[PDB]
């Protein structure tokens, strides 16, 4: 089962480059049956094409980039990178890694947001958000998380580390007036067990690096 | 180059339907075609290659057919997770190529907002804010709206909202609105009150409370 | 003297009348025709030949090939074409390859790719038909004792008189005997050799083959027999000869028999006729010669052979010549009546030079009996028993 | 002396603090500041200017092309394909044909056939935006009467001092006005001419455009509609170009007003503003004279303006200069308290020659009163009826 | 060169029937295939052209379907006239090339065979020779025998059938048997007979009559 | 409405030369739209193109009888010539003319067998075939016309001058042991009409250009 993984999600300033490096798990790239591609994806909804290069070396750009992208292969480190120059705000897009089999592509990665501005990364500011006066309900209660004033996206936000799953909802971040935006994230557990169990929300802002846990306790 | 096309663009269906979506390439490509599943927040998950054959792994549900200029994907018996927007993709002369996708919603049964409420925490009274939470949970249509109450007036700015996609389990809508306030102005006020009308409720819901 | 020691010899007797008489005639054997008052002539059918064979069919055993071109086409681009597939001298082959991205097409699929060599034949078999208008049977007519003419004698030519110096002349008519002949098989020949084959065997060689005689230009059929392609590239495919078939055949041919063939005919053993022969125009020498008169001698005494008759040989001390030989056979010896026959029939000393030799084949009658030569005092006897009854 | 004869003239009063005014400014209008004990002083807002206009769109008019091409293809061999049609700068054109043995085919059918043809523009007009952050408004300031300064203001630059000789300086605070400005147009500009046209039109121009300004080489949009393509050849196909299109411009371009652009800035008539001017650091002059002792003499007679303020012009006889003009208004004469008000006030002449000439404007109070000039028996007065009421 | 293949060859049906015929080139023809009709002793009678289009003139229960190298031609409601072997054909590479042929025979009830006899005509008993002509009429199936009976005596050399083809109306056979004798031999006898057996027969039906 | 007919049937001798000519009604052969066939078929029963040809002149033939046929328009008599050499008994066929509409042959003719041996043309002879003695029947009577002893094939036979159509069955012929063909045809007519009604064979060969009416009376 090959896995394909692009660097961390990262924030570029206009008219320099992009570098992205994404590296296979799971396989072998040097290997003649498969190519190995990049494929991009603005916000809106477009999936875009970037290009494909071969372990030997041979590269293959699409017509609309081909000036602008440079592909290249490291086959001892079984990993792949991306260039794209003069950048500017339209190539603000998550970008995906591939691996081609013949016309298709059977395995994707995780994808890697990049974001395009003159502006410098901030971290976020996680606060809890538990049941207030007069917490008591029937028997279900709502349980929140708040990622606040973090720039660019994206954060992910997990709960227990990533074992409690059921109930959990995430909102898309909302831009307000500073940059700096915001999201927050919410489950549902029942209410009898609100003392006898645990609830961390584990914020995770990859392009400031930041990593933090929060106890959610009335 | 080659311009594909997709039909329909949106489409709402529900839980056992059979749905058919079409695909259009300009020149001939005989059987090299494929169709691409991306749910929300992921990357695209290779469904159909050759136009017909079922990738491994992939539910029987789906299928494929077609030659030349016009594809078809099927979907027998749909399936709440399958939201997705679904997207065919060929190759010709060097140059890849995708269609402009399929978005699939799903219907289902009319659903009431547990809506919530939450309290600025002392972490964001201490540091200079104050961001009051408005909490709708698991309803359906998307169609809601909220109203901010500070003292019984209604204030509309410093509000924004946020939803969440159809759950892939039960197949509704969450909704977050927040109210953002300098601790100055939270302080001035003590009653705080969100009001959620929705078609599923018979009459405004409210939740609020005081410091 | 002929048919003397033949197994398979036959004694045909005339008519009353003297014209008519019935013969059956096999290869490697023999008829002795006697009639009242006649040459006693034997007939032979030592030959069968044939000629003038329509070649049915003619294989290849050893090609070659040239001009060798490929031709092919990435998916969606349609099938491949060269100009020589259409044409009937050139094998071809058509075949799907898997293209893409290395082998300089846009698409990873199957892609069209043919290819075709001109076939030509260095050596060829051939196979020929044998058909009763291509017979040919020699008939050696000879009178028992310019004297032995030979006759030729075809299906669309039954008829033939041969020719006998002083006797006159024989008159064959024949017809070919039905069953005893051939045609469940062909005249294979390859590289100067020949053989006789099995046509149902024939019809199924493994090699290319034309169905005429060496027409205009030979259409070879079943080309693939001898050219096989080898695996195939993208653009490319490899076409390969397999080179001389002779020792295929000759080790195919293991129980077949050789023939021969000093010229275009070719002559082989069997043989079967029947023939009605007219002797109307056969005598006996025109002139009534006397008797000869001086002493006979036994140089071979009498021998019998395989059919009851007995050979004589004796030798003629006297210059009459031509003078007729007395010779008989005589149970009582004080007269000679005359018993058994002769078969070297009224026997004539044209010799006239002093001791000339002469053969005799006397048919004894059963039991006891003299063989008698001569006439006068000096004549010669000699006992002879012959066994078995009627 | 200024603002005398402008029919858009507003007169302001000075603060019993004395340093806030507030004014509004209308391009071709006037304000005429007084305030007590100062030099009375005339703004203008004479000019507005825009600079600096980020281009939005710029349309080709006359278009050329060159290296046409074209391939072509018989059914059943797929699509045609040049290089060209991925390439962005080509427009092209795909159609299928009639093929036939006419025209080189094995079949009859319709084929494919493609053509491209690189399109260059020769000649382009551009569009540019017209933002605040644009705008540059000129004010002039002028003593009533070195003694007039120029000042510029930004919308992100609203404050300017202007500064008058020997009088201090005034300090202008200004913010645009909400509603009386431009957004809803563009700067069009057209083989060195300019013009403003409605942004909504400006969208909708059937002609070939690009996005932005010129990056590193244009990617124009819309190349068919200066480019057509010929009905259908079997194996090619005609491209042609209309032309120049600037005569189809300058008819749609009907009601359309020029600018001016002498440099890279634009200019144009209007605007508006408000502006609170502090009047703190003017003063007049700051030595004291005496008054003016010889004679005057009318040589303008008082003639009464359109805001009902009447203008008179002396000359002074006298070499006292500077001295300070004797100038009021009387009802009573004997003698000979001051009504209504100078609007030329503290009248200065700073000529030292003898027949120095001045004109003042005086402010008479409501029915009939006495312009007065000089001091002594020599004076000289006139009389003044004015109409109206409060 | 494109070797076109056709299944079945040949087919047995019955009026009102649905009759596929179908159509196999090696290369792509895309829809340049037509489909021809030929009744015996007759040239053949266009069909379809385009691989689907109907020529005009041809009643509407021929049709054609087809692209790329399988092509079917379908006969909804099969008429007694349909008798004819159909071709398919296709032009490539400047090289005209039809199809082998698809049989079609019609399939009905039983018939009984009028039987008839003709006895030679005086113009031949002059001339030289004698011909007797026994005559079967408008049975089926194809399967019939005739015997020859020359006073009772079952002559067997000198005779010679022919058949003709299913009529286009009734879709029957007819038999004609003729037994040739020189004159001689005619003027020897006087009984001349034909012995019909035939599947619709109960018994051989016999015709005979004498000088 | 296009016609075809092709020059009569006809008698070759091996090794020369077959000479066919089909010329065209009902409209033109000066037309740019259409090109014009031959096409041969020997009996049992397959269809072989032998070759077109335009009205300007260029023609387009078969490889496999390329080096042996030629083609010639003749524009301004309406007809098209086929001539086929070195003929063998191999080329014994019905030859058809046709009107190619650019992929496809839209009309036809009638046909036109040539028969290829070394033997010359022979008439035949025709026999009338009536009810005998015992001639009553029932309600239906049978009348023949006999054919004999004709080469080559075909004749025609026709009823009443082609206006008996329906009860007339005409068969095929049969090859006697003298070369020397013969067939037989017969109709089916009330014997309420018979004899109060006319009867007439239409006997045609056309090889020997033989033309022959024979009456049918008891």
């Amino acid at each position: 089962q090959v896995q394909l993984q692009e660097s961390g999600p990262g924030l570029v300033k206009p008219s320099e480059t992009l570098s992205l490096i994404c590296t296979v798990s799971g396989g072998s790239i040097s290997t003649r049956d498969y190519y190995w591609g990049w494929i991009r994806q603005t916000p809106g909804k477009g999936l875009e094409w970037i290009g494909s290069i071969y372990y030997s070396g041979g590269t293959y750009y699409s017509p609309s980039l081909k000036s602008r992208v440079t592909i290249s292969v490291d086959t001892s480190k079984n990993q792949f990178s991306l260039k794209l120059r003069s950048v500017t705000a339209a190539d603000t897009a998550v970008y995906y890694c591939a691996r081609q089999w013949g016309n298709y592509f059977d395995h994707w990665g995780q994808g890697s947001l990049v974001t395009v501005s003159s502006a410098s990364t901030k971290g976020p500011s996680v606060f809890p958000l538990a049941p207030s006066s007069k917490s008591t309900s029937g028997g279900t209660a709502a349980l929140g998380c708040l990622v606040k004033d973090y720039f660019p996206e994206p954060v992910t936000v997990s709960w227990n580390s990533g074992a409690l799953t059921s109930g959990v909802h995430t909102f898309p971040a909302v831009l307000q007036s500073s940059g700096l935006y915001s999201l927050s994230s919410v489950v549902t557990v029942p209410s009898s067990s609100l003392g006898t169990q645990t609830y961390i929300c584990n914020v995770n802002h990859k392009p400031s690096n930041t990593k933090v846990d929060k106890r959610v306790e009335p | 180059d080659i311009v594909l096309t997709q039909s329909p663009s949106f489409l709402s269906a529900s839980v056992g339907d059979r749905v058919t979506i079409t695909c259009r390439a300009s020149q001939g490509i005989d059987t090299y075609l494929a169709w691409y599943q991306q749910k929300p927040g992921k990357a695209p998950k290779l469904l159909i290659y050759g136009a017909s054959t079922l990738q491994s792994g992939v539910p029987s549900r789906f299928s494929g057919s077609g030659s030349g200029t016009e594809f078809t994907l099927t979907i027998s018996s749909l399936q709440p997770e399958d939201f997705a927007t679904y997207y065919c993709q060929q190759l010709n002369n060097y140059h890849f190529t995708f269609g402009p996708g399929t978005k699939v919603d799903i219907k289902r049964t009319v659903a009431a907002p547990s809506v919530f409420i939450f309290p600025p925490s002392d972490e964001q009274l201490k540091s200079g804010t104050a961001s009051v939470v408005c909490l709708l949970n698991n309803f359906y249509p998307r169609e809601a709206k909220v109203q901010w109450k500070v003292d019984n007036a209604l204030q509309s700015g410093n509000s924004q909202e946020s939803v969440t996609e159809q759950d892939s389990k039960d197949s509704t809508y969450s909704l977050s609105s927040t109210l953002t306030l300098s601790k100055a102005d939270y302080e001035k006020h003590k009653v705080y009150a969100c009001e959620v009308t929705h078609q599923g409720l018979s009459s405004p819901v409210t939740k609020s409370f005081n410091r | 003297i002929r048919c003397i020691g033949v197994s398979n010899r036959d004694f045909v007797e005339g008519m009353s009348g003297g014209t008519w008489v019935d013969v059956v005639l096999e290869h490697g054997g023999c008829v002795t025709v006697m009639a009242q008052d006649k040459p006693t002539v034997d007939i032979e059918l030592v030959t069968t030949t044939v000629s003038n064979m329509a070649e049915v069919r003619s294989y290849c055993y050893e090609a070659s090939i040239s001009d060798m071109a490929s031709d092919s086409r990435c998916p969606t681009q349609g099938e491949a074409y060269l100009d020589k597939q259409s044409d009937t001298q050139y094998v071809c082959k058509r075949t799907l390859v898997d293209r893409g991205w290395g082998n300089g097409c846009g698409l990873f699929g199957k892609g069209s790719l043919v290819t075709c060599a001109k076939f030509a034949c260095s050596k060829k078999m051939t196979g020929k038909s044998i058909q009763p208008e291509n017979l040919e049977y020699r008939i050696m007519l000879s009178v028992h004792g310019e004297n032995r003419a030979k006759v030729e004698i075809t299906p669309n030519s039954p008829r033939a008189e041969a020719t006998l110096g002083g006797f006159g002349s024989l008159g064959l008519d024949c017809e070919p005997r039905t069953g005893l002949d051939f045609s469940d098989l062909y005249y294979l020949t390859m590289n100067n050799k020949h053989w006789l084959v099995h046509k149902e065997w024939f019809h199924d060689i493994p090699l290319p083959w034309h169905a005429g005689a060496d027409t205009g230009t030979p259409h070879w059929n079943n080309k693939e027999a001898l050219v096989e392609f080898k695996d195939a590239h993208a653009k490319r495919q490899t076409v390969v000869v397999l080179g001389s078939q002779e020792g295929a055949v000759h080790t195919a041919l293991a129980g077949a028999l050789e023939a021969e063939m000093d010229g275009a005919k070719g002559r082989l053993s069997s043989g079967h006729l029947k023939c009605r022969l007219k002797m109307d125009k056969l005598r006996l020498k025109g002139v009534s010669y006397s008797l000869c008169t001086a002493a006979f001698t036994f140089t071979k005494i009498p021998a019998e052979t395989l059919h009851g008759t007995v050979t004589v040989e004796v030798q003629y001390a006297g210059t009459d010549g031509p003078c007729k030989v007395p010779a008989q056979m005589a149970v009582d010896m004080q007269t000679l009546t005359p018993v058994g026959r002769l078969i070297t029939a009224n026997p004539v000393i044209t010799e006239s030079t002093e001791n000339s030799k002469m053969m005799l084949e006397l048919d004894p009658p059963f039991g006891d009996s003299y063989i008698v030569i001569g006439v006068g005092e000096k004549k010669i006897t000699h006992h002879w028993h012959r066994s078995g009854s009627t």
